[PDB]
């Protein structure tokens, strides 16, 4: 069967730390509601 | 340098800045997080009559 992954499959893309920023990353991700 | 309260995950060793500059580091020998801050600078104005 099938089901919908709402906002799952989300990880930290890089080996670096950030804080209180909105960071854009083009990486291997799981699309939302997939 | 200075002690920092940032949390670096075990794989995380360097924290980058907006300008892709490391603004916080993890020491390879001791696993503690250090603050980074560029040294003071500024123009030198000369006031003269």
């Amino acid at each position: 069967a099938y089901t919908n992954s709402f906002t799952r499959g989300v990880y930290y893309p890089d080996k670096v730390f950030r804080s209180s920023v909105l960071h854009s990353t083009q990486d291997l991700f799981l699309p939302f509601f997939s | 340098l200075t002690e920092s309260n940032k949390k670096f995950l075990p794989f995380q060793q360097f924290g980058r800045d907006i300008a892709d500059t490391t603004d916080a580091v993890r020491d390879p020998q001791t696993l503690e997080i250090l603050d980074i801050t560029p040294c003071s600078f500024g123009g030198v104005s000369v006031i003269t009559p």
